[PDB]
Protein backbone atom coordinates (compact mmCIF):
# COMPACT_ATOMS: atom_id res chain seq x y z
CA UNK A 1 0.00 0.00 0.00
CA UNK A 2 1.40 3.36 -0.95
CA UNK A 3 1.79 4.85 2.55
CA UNK A 4 1.40 8.61 2.53
CA UNK A 5 3.44 10.24 5.23
CA UNK A 6 2.95 13.89 5.64
CA UNK A 7 4.08 16.31 8.27
CA UNK A 8 4.03 18.26 10.29
CA UNK A 9 1.16 16.83 12.33
CA UNK A 10 0.18 20.36 13.43
CA UNK A 11 1.03 23.45 11.43
CA UNK A 12 0.83 26.54 13.71
CA UNK A 13 0.22 28.85 10.82
CA UNK A 14 0.06 32.54 11.59
CA UNK A 15 -3.21 33.57 9.99
CA UNK A 16 -2.55 35.57 6.85
CA UNK A 17 0.76 33.99 5.87
CA UNK A 18 1.67 31.59 3.16
CA UNK A 19 1.64 28.06 4.53
CA UNK A 20 3.05 24.89 2.97
CA UNK A 21 1.92 21.39 3.63
CA UNK A 22 4.01 18.66 2.16
CA UNK A 23 3.21 15.05 1.61
CA UNK A 24 5.24 12.13 0.38
CA UNK A 25 4.61 8.74 -1.24
CA UNK A 26 6.21 5.34 -0.65
CA UNK A 27 5.97 4.71 -4.39
CA UNK A 28 5.68 6.73 -7.57
CA UNK A 29 2.16 8.06 -8.14
CA UNK A 30 2.98 8.10 -11.87
CA UNK A 31 0.48 5.77 -13.68
CA UNK A 32 0.96 3.64 -16.82
CA UNK A 33 -1.57 6.06 -18.40
CA UNK A 34 1.18 8.65 -17.93
CA UNK A 35 -0.48 10.86 -15.25
CA UNK A 36 -0.23 11.35 -11.44
CA UNK A 37 -3.35 10.81 -9.30
CA UNK A 38 -2.46 12.63 -6.06
CA UNK A 39 -5.43 14.41 -4.56
CA UNK A 40 -5.92 16.78 -1.64
CA UNK A 41 -8.74 16.85 0.88
CA UNK A 42 -9.71 19.35 3.58
CA UNK A 43 -11.83 18.32 6.59
CA UNK A 44 -13.07 21.12 8.84
CA UNK A 45 -13.87 20.18 12.49
CA UNK A 46 -16.36 17.35 12.97
CA UNK A 47 -17.31 17.05 9.31
CA UNK A 48 -16.98 15.35 6.01
CA UNK A 49 -13.81 15.74 3.90
CA UNK A 50 -13.94 18.00 0.90
CA UNK A 51 -12.16 17.64 -2.47
CA UNK A 52 -9.78 20.59 -2.68
CA UNK A 53 -7.61 19.68 -5.66
CA UNK A 54 -6.93 16.83 -8.04
CA UNK A 55 -4.01 15.41 -10.06
CA UNK A 56 -1.33 17.14 -8.08
CA UNK A 57 -2.14 20.60 -9.43
CA UNK A 58 -5.80 21.11 -10.54
CA UNK A 59 -8.13 23.26 -8.32
CA UNK A 60 -11.51 21.56 -8.01
CA UNK A 61 -14.49 23.83 -8.67
CA UNK A 62 -14.75 26.27 -5.78
CA UNK A 63 -11.24 26.28 -4.35
CA UNK A 64 -10.19 29.96 -4.64
CA UNK A 65 -6.85 30.59 -6.37
CA UNK A 66 -5.33 31.08 -2.95
CA UNK A 67 -4.76 27.30 -3.04
CA UNK A 68 -1.89 26.05 -5.16
CA UNK A 69 -0.50 22.51 -5.62
CA UNK A 70 2.86 21.15 -6.81
CA UNK A 71 5.29 18.29 -7.07
CA UNK A 72 6.00 15.16 -8.94
CA UNK A 73 7.06 11.51 -8.71
CA UNK A 74 7.14 11.35 -4.91
CA UNK A 75 7.12 14.64 -3.01
CA UNK A 76 4.11 16.95 -3.01
CA UNK A 77 3.21 20.30 -1.55
CA UNK A 78 -0.18 22.00 -1.10
CA UNK A 79 0.34 25.73 -0.65
CA UNK A 80 -2.07 28.42 0.66
CA UNK A 81 -0.98 31.92 -0.44
CA UNK A 82 -2.30 34.07 2.38
CA UNK A 83 -4.17 31.86 4.89
CA UNK A 84 -7.69 32.82 5.99
CA UNK A 85 -9.71 31.77 9.07
CA UNK A 86 -12.25 30.06 6.75
CA UNK A 87 -9.62 27.55 5.66
CA UNK A 88 -8.36 25.96 8.85
CA UNK A 89 -8.95 22.29 9.68
CA UNK A 90 -7.12 18.99 8.98
CA UNK A 91 -5.59 18.21 5.51
CA UNK A 92 -5.28 14.84 3.91
CA UNK A 93 -3.43 13.78 0.78
CA UNK A 94 -4.81 10.59 -0.79
CA UNK A 95 -3.55 9.13 -4.02
CA UNK A 96 -5.72 7.06 -6.34
CA UNK A 97 -3.05 5.60 -8.70
CA UNK A 98 -2.22 2.26 -7.14
CA UNK A 99 -4.63 0.01 -5.31
CA UNK A 100 -5.63 0.95 -2.79
CA UNK A 101 -6.05 4.75 -2.54
CA UNK A 102 -4.29 5.16 0.77
CA UNK A 103 -4.88 8.26 2.83
CA UNK A 104 -2.00 9.07 5.05
CA UNK A 105 -0.98 11.65 7.56
CA UNK A 106 -3.27 14.43 8.66
CA UNK A 107 -1.95 17.96 8.97
CA UNK A 108 -4.11 20.31 11.05
CA UNK A 109 -3.81 24.05 10.49
CA UNK A 110 -3.84 25.73 13.94
CA UNK A 111 -3.10 29.30 15.07
CA UNK A 112 0.18 30.61 16.41
CA UNK A 113 0.45 32.56 19.68
CA UNK A 114 2.91 33.80 22.29
CA UNK A 115 4.02 30.89 24.51
CA UNK A 116 1.83 30.22 27.55
CA UNK A 117 2.52 28.33 30.74
CA UNK A 118 -0.32 26.36 32.45
CA UNK A 119 -2.55 27.44 35.34
CA UNK A 120 -2.11 24.03 37.03
CA UNK A 121 -4.72 23.28 39.69
CA UNK A 122 -4.98 20.13 41.81
CA UNK A 123 -8.03 18.64 43.56
CA UNK A 124 -8.40 15.91 46.30
CA UNK A 125 -11.29 13.34 46.45
CA UNK A 126 -14.61 14.91 47.48
CA UNK A 127 -16.43 13.28 50.42
CA UNK A 128 -19.08 11.83 48.10
CA UNK A 129 -16.63 9.59 46.22
CA UNK A 130 -14.73 8.47 49.32
CA UNK A 131 -18.00 7.41 50.87
CA UNK A 132 -18.45 5.13 47.83
CA UNK A 133 -14.88 3.91 48.12
CA UNK A 134 -13.51 5.45 44.92
CA UNK A 135 -10.68 8.00 44.86
CA UNK A 136 -10.16 10.36 41.96
CA UNK A 137 -7.40 12.94 42.13
CA UNK A 138 -7.74 15.61 39.49
CA UNK A 139 -5.11 17.93 38.12
CA UNK A 140 -6.22 20.68 35.74
CA UNK A 141 -3.35 21.94 33.52
CA UNK A 142 -4.98 25.05 32.11
CA UNK A 143 -4.69 27.69 29.47
CA UNK A 144 -1.29 27.06 27.85
CA UNK A 145 0.54 26.90 24.53
CA UNK A 146 2.40 25.28 22.83
CA UNK A 147 0.15 22.20 22.62
CA UNK A 148 2.58 19.55 23.97
CA UNK A 149 2.96 19.03 27.73
CA UNK A 150 4.44 16.12 29.72
CA UNK A 151 2.58 15.12 32.97
CA UNK A 152 4.02 13.06 35.89
CA UNK A 153 2.07 11.76 38.94
CA UNK A 154 4.29 11.31 41.96
CA UNK A 155 2.59 9.59 44.88
CA UNK A 156 4.92 9.74 47.94
CA UNK A 157 7.63 10.81 45.53
CA UNK A 158 7.41 7.50 43.66
CA UNK A 159 6.02 8.09 40.16
CA UNK A 160 2.82 6.36 39.15
CA UNK A 161 2.18 5.39 35.56
CA UNK A 162 -1.05 3.45 35.76
CA UNK A 163 -4.49 4.63 36.87
CA UNK A 164 -4.05 7.64 34.56
CA UNK A 165 -6.35 9.25 31.95
CA UNK A 166 -5.57 12.38 30.00
CA UNK A 167 -7.88 14.47 27.83
CA UNK A 168 -7.10 17.63 25.88
CA UNK A 169 -9.29 20.34 24.31
CA UNK A 170 -8.28 21.49 20.85
CA UNK A 171 -7.29 25.13 20.44
CA UNK A 172 -9.60 27.55 22.28
CA UNK A 173 -11.53 29.46 19.82
CA UNK A 174 -10.96 32.79 21.49
CA UNK A 175 -7.57 32.53 23.30
CA UNK A 176 -5.56 30.22 21.02
CA UNK A 177 -4.36 28.07 23.95
CA UNK A 178 -4.91 24.43 24.90
CA UNK A 179 -5.88 22.70 28.23
CA UNK A 180 -5.70 19.21 29.68
CA UNK A 181 -6.76 17.26 32.76
CA UNK A 182 -4.91 14.25 34.18
CA UNK A 183 -7.07 11.93 36.27
CA UNK A 184 -5.20 9.52 38.51
CA UNK A 185 -7.98 7.39 39.88
CA UNK A 186 -7.17 4.77 42.53
CA UNK A 187 -9.00 2.79 45.23
CA UNK A 188 -9.63 4.47 48.57
CA UNK A 189 -7.48 1.82 50.25
CA UNK A 190 -4.66 2.41 47.79
CA UNK A 191 -5.31 6.07 48.62
CA UNK A 192 -5.25 6.23 52.44
CA UNK A 193 -2.21 3.94 52.45
CA UNK A 194 -0.36 7.24 51.88
CA UNK A 195 -0.10 11.03 52.37
CA UNK A 196 1.34 13.27 49.63
CA UNK A 197 0.02 13.29 46.08
CA UNK A 198 1.65 15.52 43.45
CA UNK A 199 1.12 16.56 39.85
CA UNK A 200 4.14 17.28 37.59
CA UNK A 201 4.13 19.48 34.46
CA UNK A 202 7.27 19.73 32.35
CA UNK A 203 6.58 22.29 29.58
CA UNK A 204 8.50 24.21 26.84
CA UNK A 205 8.04 27.48 28.62
CA UNK A 206 9.85 26.56 31.87
CA UNK A 207 13.25 26.25 33.49
CA UNK A 208 12.22 23.46 35.96
CA UNK A 209 8.98 21.45 36.40
CA UNK A 210 5.65 22.83 37.55
CA UNK A 211 4.67 20.80 40.56
CA UNK A 212 1.46 20.84 42.63
CA UNK A 213 0.54 18.95 45.76
CA UNK A 214 -1.72 18.31 48.72
CA UNK A 215 -0.77 16.01 51.63
CA UNK A 216 -3.61 13.55 52.36
CA UNK B 1 -28.49 20.31 -3.94
CA UNK B 2 -26.62 17.12 -5.02
CA UNK B 3 -25.59 14.69 -2.31
CA UNK B 4 -25.28 11.22 -0.84
CA UNK B 5 -27.50 11.02 2.23
CA UNK B 6 -26.57 8.52 4.94
CA UNK B 7 -28.38 6.83 7.83
CA UNK B 8 -28.43 7.88 11.45
CA UNK B 9 -26.00 6.91 14.29
CA UNK B 10 -26.19 3.30 15.54
CA UNK B 11 -25.49 1.91 19.03
CA UNK B 12 -25.02 -1.86 18.83
CA UNK B 13 -23.69 -4.52 21.17
CA UNK B 14 -21.14 -7.09 19.80
CA UNK B 15 -22.26 -9.79 17.38
CA UNK B 16 -25.04 -7.70 15.92
CA UNK B 17 -25.45 -6.25 12.45
CA UNK B 18 -25.62 -2.80 10.97
CA UNK B 19 -26.89 -1.66 7.54
CA UNK B 20 -25.82 1.87 6.64
CA UNK B 21 -27.86 3.55 3.89
CA UNK B 22 -26.21 5.69 1.22
CA UNK B 23 -28.97 7.35 -0.79
CA UNK B 24 -27.89 9.28 -3.88
CA UNK B 25 -29.90 12.01 -5.57
CA UNK B 26 -29.42 14.76 -8.10
CA UNK B 27 -26.84 12.87 -10.13
CA UNK B 28 -26.77 10.03 -12.70
CA UNK B 29 -26.37 7.09 -10.37
CA UNK B 30 -25.16 4.49 -12.83
CA UNK B 31 -22.08 6.37 -13.99
CA UNK B 32 -20.02 6.75 -10.82
CA UNK B 33 -18.89 4.17 -8.35
CA UNK B 34 -19.94 4.40 -4.75
CA UNK B 35 -16.82 4.11 -2.56
CA UNK B 36 -16.76 3.53 1.19
CA UNK B 37 -14.42 4.99 3.79
CA UNK B 38 -13.81 3.87 7.40
CA UNK B 39 -12.61 6.52 9.79
CA UNK B 40 -11.48 5.20 13.18
CA UNK B 41 -10.34 7.11 16.28
CA UNK B 42 -6.72 8.06 15.77
CA UNK B 43 -6.53 5.46 13.04
CA UNK B 44 -6.23 6.62 9.38
CA UNK B 45 -8.98 7.29 6.79
CA UNK B 46 -9.01 3.79 5.29
CA UNK B 47 -10.53 3.09 1.86
CA UNK B 48 -12.72 0.06 2.40
CA UNK B 49 -13.87 -0.98 -1.02
CA UNK B 50 -15.99 0.02 -3.97
CA UNK B 51 -19.30 -0.59 -5.66
CA UNK B 52 -19.86 -0.43 -9.41
CA UNK B 53 -23.28 0.80 -10.45
CA UNK B 54 -22.68 -0.22 -14.12
CA UNK B 55 -22.22 -3.92 -13.52
CA UNK B 56 -23.26 -4.35 -9.88
CA UNK B 57 -20.40 -6.49 -8.51
CA UNK B 58 -18.33 -5.06 -5.64
CA UNK B 59 -14.58 -4.84 -4.91
CA UNK B 60 -13.35 -5.25 -1.29
CA UNK B 61 -9.99 -4.28 0.07
CA UNK B 62 -8.63 -7.29 2.00
CA UNK B 63 -9.25 -5.81 5.44
CA UNK B 64 -12.97 -5.64 4.92
CA UNK B 65 -13.40 -9.05 3.26
CA UNK B 66 -16.55 -11.07 3.90
CA UNK B 67 -18.05 -9.62 7.16
CA UNK B 68 -18.62 -6.33 5.37
CA UNK B 69 -21.08 -6.64 2.52
CA UNK B 70 -21.72 -4.02 -0.16
CA UNK B 71 -25.42 -4.15 -1.13
CA UNK B 72 -27.27 -2.02 -3.66
CA UNK B 73 -30.91 -1.29 -4.61
CA UNK B 74 -30.69 0.70 -7.79
CA UNK B 75 -34.32 1.50 -8.68
CA UNK B 76 -34.24 3.26 -5.34
CA UNK B 77 -30.78 4.81 -5.82
CA UNK B 78 -29.63 3.60 -2.39
CA UNK B 79 -26.26 1.89 -1.73
CA UNK B 80 -25.67 -0.22 1.42
CA UNK B 81 -22.77 -1.34 3.61
CA UNK B 82 -23.57 -4.04 6.13
CA UNK B 83 -21.35 -5.28 8.91
CA UNK B 84 -22.39 -8.50 10.60
CA UNK B 85 -21.11 -9.79 13.96
CA UNK B 86 -19.96 -6.35 15.02
CA UNK B 87 -16.65 -6.67 16.89
CA UNK B 88 -15.93 -3.84 19.42
CA UNK B 89 -13.31 -2.71 16.93
CA UNK B 90 -15.87 -1.49 14.33
CA UNK B 91 -16.63 1.68 16.28
CA UNK B 92 -15.97 4.32 13.69
CA UNK B 93 -17.65 6.71 11.28
CA UNK B 94 -18.44 5.38 7.82
CA UNK B 95 -18.46 7.63 4.76
CA UNK B 96 -19.86 6.77 1.33
CA UNK B 97 -18.40 8.77 -1.54
CA UNK B 98 -19.14 9.24 -5.21
CA UNK B 99 -16.23 7.79 -7.06
CA UNK B 100 -15.33 9.15 -10.52
CA UNK B 101 -14.18 6.76 -13.40
CA UNK B 102 -11.94 9.32 -15.16
CA UNK B 103 -9.86 11.24 -12.56
CA UNK B 104 -10.48 8.62 -9.95
CA UNK B 105 -11.17 11.11 -7.18
CA UNK B 106 -13.96 11.02 -4.56
CA UNK B 107 -15.85 14.34 -4.94
CA UNK B 108 -19.26 14.09 -3.12
CA UNK B 109 -18.92 12.67 0.40
CA UNK B 110 -21.77 11.64 2.62
CA UNK B 111 -22.30 13.17 6.01
CA UNK B 112 -21.04 10.08 7.74
CA UNK B 113 -22.63 7.54 10.05
CA UNK B 114 -21.12 6.51 13.37
CA UNK B 115 -21.24 2.98 14.67
CA UNK B 116 -20.61 2.70 18.39
CA UNK B 117 -20.22 -0.87 19.61
CA UNK B 118 -20.39 -1.57 23.37
CA UNK B 119 -21.74 -4.06 25.94
CA UNK B 120 -22.43 -1.29 28.47
CA UNK B 121 -26.02 -0.58 29.61
CA UNK B 122 -27.43 2.92 30.11
CA UNK B 123 -26.03 4.39 33.30
CA UNK B 124 -26.36 7.80 35.03
CA UNK B 125 -23.18 9.61 35.89
CA UNK B 126 -21.87 10.52 39.32
CA UNK B 127 -21.35 14.26 39.52
CA UNK B 128 -18.53 14.86 42.05
CA UNK B 129 -17.55 18.44 42.90
CA UNK B 130 -13.90 19.35 43.09
CA UNK B 131 -13.20 22.35 45.38
CA UNK B 132 -9.50 23.38 45.99
CA UNK B 133 -8.45 21.68 49.25
CA UNK B 134 -7.23 25.29 50.08
CA UNK B 135 -4.90 26.81 47.30
CA UNK B 136 -4.28 30.62 47.11
CA UNK B 137 -4.98 33.28 44.46
CA UNK B 138 -2.60 32.29 41.70
CA UNK B 139 -3.06 35.97 40.85
CA UNK B 140 -6.52 36.86 42.18
CA UNK B 141 -8.24 33.85 40.50
CA UNK B 142 -9.92 30.55 41.55
CA UNK B 143 -10.72 27.46 39.52
CA UNK B 144 -13.33 24.87 40.64
CA UNK B 145 -14.49 21.91 38.59
CA UNK B 146 -16.91 19.02 38.43
CA UNK B 147 -16.08 15.44 37.60
CA UNK B 148 -18.89 13.66 35.73
CA UNK B 149 -17.75 10.05 36.10
CA UNK B 150 -19.06 6.64 35.08
CA UNK B 151 -21.72 7.19 32.38
CA UNK B 152 -23.13 5.56 29.24
CA UNK B 153 -23.83 6.50 26.51
CA UNK B 154 -22.38 9.80 25.35
CA UNK B 155 -23.05 12.66 25.63
CA UNK B 156 -23.40 14.56 28.84
CA UNK B 157 -23.93 18.30 28.90
CA UNK B 158 -22.21 20.40 31.60
CA UNK B 159 -23.07 24.04 32.29
CA UNK B 160 -22.00 26.22 35.17
CA UNK B 161 -24.68 28.32 36.86
CA UNK B 162 -27.05 27.20 34.14
CA UNK B 163 -25.31 28.90 31.20
CA UNK B 164 -24.27 32.02 33.03
CA UNK B 165 -20.64 30.95 33.19
CA UNK B 166 -19.05 30.48 29.71
CA UNK B 167 -15.49 31.85 29.90
CA UNK B 168 -13.02 29.84 31.97
CA UNK B 169 -15.13 26.79 31.26
CA UNK B 170 -13.14 23.97 29.74
CA UNK B 171 -15.18 20.86 29.32
CA UNK B 172 -12.70 18.07 28.61
CA UNK B 173 -13.61 15.27 26.15
CA UNK B 174 -15.09 12.03 27.57
CA UNK B 175 -12.58 9.30 28.04
CA UNK B 176 -13.12 5.63 28.86
CA UNK B 177 -12.82 3.41 31.91
CA UNK B 178 -14.18 -0.14 31.65
CA UNK B 179 -16.87 0.58 29.04
CA UNK B 180 -18.01 3.71 30.89
CA UNK B 181 -17.37 7.40 30.33
CA UNK B 182 -15.56 9.82 32.62
CA UNK B 183 -15.37 13.53 31.83
CA UNK B 184 -14.59 16.81 33.63
CA UNK B 185 -15.13 20.56 33.35
CA UNK B 186 -13.42 23.45 35.04
CA UNK B 187 -14.53 26.99 35.56
CA UNK B 188 -12.33 29.82 36.63
CA UNK B 189 -13.68 32.86 38.40
CA UNK B 190 -12.22 35.87 40.25
CA UNK B 191 -11.52 35.37 43.99
CA UNK B 192 -14.35 37.77 44.76
CA UNK B 193 -17.14 35.48 43.46
CA UNK B 194 -16.32 32.30 45.43
CA UNK B 195 -17.45 31.92 48.13
CA UNK B 196 -19.13 35.34 48.40
CA UNK B 197 -21.28 34.04 45.54
CA UNK B 198 -22.38 30.56 44.44
CA UNK B 199 -20.83 28.49 41.61
CA UNK B 200 -22.58 25.22 40.49
CA UNK B 201 -22.40 22.73 37.59
CA UNK B 202 -25.46 21.37 35.90
CA UNK B 203 -24.82 17.87 34.53
CA UNK B 204 -27.51 16.49 32.25
CA UNK B 205 -27.45 13.00 30.76
CA UNK B 206 -30.30 12.90 28.20
CA UNK B 207 -29.63 9.21 27.57
CA UNK B 208 -31.06 8.44 31.01
CA UNK B 209 -33.16 11.61 31.61
CA UNK B 210 -31.10 12.77 34.60
CA UNK B 211 -30.03 16.32 35.45
CA UNK B 212 -27.75 16.79 38.46
CA UNK B 213 -26.70 19.99 40.18
CA UNK B 214 -23.76 19.81 42.57
CA UNK B 215 -23.06 23.14 44.31
CA UNK B 216 -19.32 23.58 44.87
CA UNK B 217 -19.05 24.16 48.64
CA UNK B 218 -15.68 25.19 50.10
CA UNK B 219 -12.44 23.52 51.00
C1 LIG C 1 -15.85 5.15 -10.04
C2 LIG C 1 -14.95 4.94 -8.88
O1 LIG C 1 -15.41 4.40 -7.89
C3 LIG C 1 -13.50 5.36 -8.97
C4 LIG C 1 -13.02 6.16 -7.73
C5 LIG C 1 -11.57 5.68 -7.43
C6 LIG C 1 -11.24 4.73 -8.57
C7 LIG C 1 -10.26 3.61 -8.36
C8 LIG C 1 -9.00 4.18 -7.67
C9 LIG C 1 -7.77 3.29 -7.76
C10 LIG C 1 -7.52 2.86 -9.17
C11 LIG C 1 -6.25 2.03 -9.30
C12 LIG C 1 -5.88 1.91 -10.81
O2 LIG C 1 -4.59 1.30 -10.97
C13 LIG C 1 -4.36 0.34 -11.74
O3 LIG C 1 -4.39 0.44 -12.99
C14 LIG C 1 -3.94 -1.01 -11.16
C15 LIG C 1 -2.48 -1.03 -10.79
C16 LIG C 1 -2.24 -0.19 -9.55
O4 LIG C 1 -3.24 -0.05 -8.78
O5 LIG C 1 -1.08 0.32 -9.36
C17 LIG C 1 -7.00 1.11 -11.52
C18 LIG C 1 -8.46 1.53 -11.16
C19 LIG C 1 -8.74 2.06 -9.69
C20 LIG C 1 -9.09 0.91 -8.73
C21 LIG C 1 -9.93 3.06 -9.77
C22 LIG C 1 -11.19 2.52 -10.44
C23 LIG C 1 -12.40 3.50 -10.37
C24 LIG C 1 -12.53 4.20 -9.00
C25 LIG C 1 -12.97 3.13 -7.99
Amino acid sequence: DVVMTQIPLSLPVNLGDQASISCRSSQSLIHSNGNTYLHWYLQKPGQSPKLLMYKVSNRFYGVPDRFSGSGSGTDFTLKISRVEAEDLGIYFCSQSSHVPPTFGGGTKLEIKRADAAPTVSIFPPSSEQLTSGGASVVCFLNNFYPKDINVKWKIDGSERQNGVLNSWTDQDSKDSTYSMSSTLTLTKDEYERHNSYTCEATHKTSTSPIVKSFNR
Amino acid sequence: QIQLVQSGPELKKPGETVKISCKASGYAFTNYGVNWVKEAPGKELKWMGWINIYTGEPTYVDDFKGRFAFSLETSASTAYLEINNLKNEDTATYFCTRGDYVNWYFDVWGAGTTVTVSSAKTTPPSVYPLAPGSAAQTNSMVTLGCLVKGYFPEPVTVTWNSGSLSSGVHTFPAVLQSDLYTLSSSVTVPSSPRPSETVTCNVAHPASSTKVDKKIVPR
